[PDB]
């Protein structure tokens, strides 16, 4: 680990991370 | 028919002026002239600044060590910017709570470089043209799903 590269990507994960959470409310509501 | 170039350079903009008012950051005022037909004060954009706003501090904890760790350890912040949003949009299949999640992540940048007396130029140079170019990836999956504007007046 330790890489520019794996840090920038763990990053991301993160952020996918929030953003699933958020998206579970909205399918469920529409349909 | 606003493009998401455009919605987050307003709301930068509408963020700016509302911690500490003071003067718009040169990089900002400039990309404004290279445009941003959409004004901070819109309504959509208040929309969206409050709403970015609450994901913010619900996430703040994580959008904080992840942004400090991020622009500690970049040497490319124009590029590392599009590398973590290919991850997210790219390597994945788009959502809206991802878009929201990254749209905030970007606003919360900002927020950090605006308004510093200490922040480098060209730091916030690269970073505000990372943002931008790099969310130009979602103008096609959100017209798609009826656009900004669309998407949060239901």
């Amino acid at each position: 680990s330790e890489s520019q590269e794996d840090i920038i990507r763990n990053i991301a994960r993160h952020l996918a991370q929030v953003g699933d959470s958020m998206d579970r409310s909205i399918p469920p509501g529409l349909v | 028919a606003y493009s998401t170039r455009e919605i987050l350079l307003a709301l930068c903009i509408r963020d700016s002026r509302v911690h500490g008012n003071g003067t718009l950051h040169p990089v900002l005022e400039l990309a404004a002239r290279e445009p941003l037909r959409l004004s901070p004060e819109d309504t959509v954009v208040l929309r969206y600044h409050v709403l970015l706003e609450e994901i913010i501090e619900r996430n703040s904890e994580t959008f904080t060590e992840t942004w400090n760790r991020f622009i500690t350890h970049t040497e490319h912040v124009d590029l590392d910017f599009n590398s973590v949003f290919l991850e997210i949009f790219h390597r994945g299949d788009p959502s809206l709570g991802r878009a929201l999640a990254w749209m905030a992540w970007c606003m919360h940048a900002c927020r950090t470089l605006c308004c510093n007396q200490s922040t480098p130029y060209y730091v916030v140079d690269l970073s505000v043209r990372g943002m931008l170019e790099a969310s130009e990836g979602l103008d096609g999956w959100i017209h798609q799903q009826g656009g900004w504007s669309t998407l949060i007046e239901d």
